[PDB]
């Protein structure tokens, strides 16, 4: 086998930056008779496929910006990112093909930004949900960063931990913001025993949380 | 124009057999490699085997993960590519990509297909339920408004989600589904100016190829 290895497994950099990441391989990629690296980098950015960028370790492939450069040779690689765009953010793997094909681990590079402040909405189920006897209660929290947040759920002023999902998008490919979805799911018994329906957005862009609310009695 | 697409992506049980294939065109077929590689959701990409050229006699290689297992051909009439997968298990969980590899001048895989997604278990197709995000009738409505769709419990991934047939995609965050007893559950956020809404129809579009369900959910206001 040939192992391929890469670090860092994750990092974040600020637009204008320099990016570095490397990536080793258990044996030689370098072909006596050709005298090249079979060495390939790829940038996969989310719910993308992945793209070529460098091949032959050092040769750029066609229509991939400059800032992209690939170097090193025989069992180390690099893979240097300058002047660091928004669109960026991605995962970059290198893989050889001197022996078969054999895909490194991966480098996630995030964007590193200014910390921004949540946009929260929140939403009563609908009548739709409610015929069938459930009651689903969302909350959105848009365009943040950092990525760490915390939300509570009150129910008539007191807290709720069950029945709460969480989901996170990725980081934006344009600002660079997180968003997250809260959703508290109740039967419809459950829902109409209460009235005051809270969701509460902490972040540390503010010591107040970002608080939105319904009441069910008024809806 | 180059054009890789995967199909045949879908749920099948632990030890059952599935078939995927690759459709491409924009270039002489048999002149290239083809490359099969997969990748767990939120894991890192792994090749999975290769059928080489017409120089090469079209033969197989494959990684030891696979070897034995899965079984890579190509029709060269058509220019399809296929790949078959036996006694499949959990860890075949994953999307798998076709990609055009080596043309014998160039180290590179230069064109991927959208990847076909394999879900191996035993719990049943179930359609997903499309609720409407409307803000409540003690909306303050101000600048910009804030709508959704609920896409809740489904199974297997994936869905798809669009606003306004896609004619609405900037300011759009659809969120990962997250997964709770069997069955999964998204949603997906739109941002538009409130003088666009209500005046204006705002739609989510959700596709569940499992279950061929195709629902268009028309947000209305709560009053309005
Ligand atoms: C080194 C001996 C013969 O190899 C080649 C050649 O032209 O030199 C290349 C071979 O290509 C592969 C392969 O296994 O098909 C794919 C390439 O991506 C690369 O990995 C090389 C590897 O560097 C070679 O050791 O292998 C293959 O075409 C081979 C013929 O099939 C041999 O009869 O010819
Ligand atoms: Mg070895
Ligand atoms: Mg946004
Ligand atoms: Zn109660």
């Amino acid at each position: 086998d040939i192992v391929m290895s890469q670090s860092p497994s994750s990092l974040a950099v600020s637009a204008g930056e320099k990016v570095t990441m490397s990536c080793k391989s258990s044996q030689s990629l370098l072909n006596s008779r050709t005298r090249k690296n079979y060495l390939a980098w790829y940038q996969q950015k989310p719910g993308q496929s992945p793209k070529l960028l460098i091949y032959w370790a050092s040769t750029r492939e066609s229509g991939v910006p400059d800032r992209f450069t690939g170097s090193g040779s025989g069992t180390d690689f690099t893979l240097t990112i300058t002047s660091v765009q928004a669109e960026d953010l991605a995962v970059y793997y290198c893989k050889q093909s001197y022996n078969l094909r054999t895909f490194g681990g991966g480098t996630k590079l995030e964007i590193k930004r200014a910390d921004a402040a949540p946009t929260v909405s929140i939403f009563p189920p609908s009548s739709e949900q409610l015929t069938s006897g459930g009651a689903s209660v969302v909350c959105f929290l848009n365009n943040f960063y950092p990525k760490d947040i915390n939300v509570k759920w009150k129910i008539d002023g007191s807290e709720r931990q069950n029945g709460v999902l969480n989901s996170w998008t990725d980081q934006d490919s344009k600002d660079s913001t997180y968003s997250m979805s809260s959703t508290l799911t109740l039967t419809k018994d459950e829902y109409e025993r209460h009235n005051s329906y809270t969701c509460e957005a902490t972040h540390k862009t503010s010591t107040s949380p970002i608080v939105k609310s319904f009441n069910r009695n008024e809806c | 124009e180059v054009k890789l697409v995967e199909s045949g992506g879908g749920l099948v049980q632990s030890g059952g057999s599935l078939r995927l294939s690759c459709a491409t065109s924009g270039f002489t077929f048999t002149d290239y490699y083809m490359s099969w590689v997969r990748q767990p959701p939120g894991k890192a990409l792994e090749w999975l085997g290769f059928i080489r050229n017409k120089a090469n006699g079209y033969t197989t290689e494959y990684s030891p993960s696979v070897k034995g297992r899965f079984t890579i051909s190509r029709d060269n009439s058509q220019s399809i590519l296929y790949l078959q997968m036996n006694t499949l298990r959990a860890e075949d969980s994953a999307t798998y990509y076709c990609a055009r590899d080596h043309d014998g001048y160039y180290e590179r895989f230069s064109y991927w297909g959208q990847g076909t997604l394999v879900t191996v278990s035993a719990a049943k197709t179930t359609p997903p339920s499309v609720y409407p995000l409307a803000p409540g009738s003690a909306a303050q409505t101000n600048s910009m408004v804030t709508l959704g769709c609920l896409v809740k419990g489904y199974f297997p991934e994936p869905v798809t989600v669009t606003w306004n047939s896609g004619s609405l995609s900037s300011g759009v965050h659809t969120f990962p589904a997250v997964l709770q007893s069997d069955l999964y559950t998204l949603s997906s956020s739109v941002t538009v100016p409130s003088s666009t809404w209500p005046s204006e129809t705002v739609t989510c579009n959700v596709a569940h190829p499992a279950s061929s369900t195709k629902v268009d959910k028309k947000i209305v206001p709560r009053d309005c």
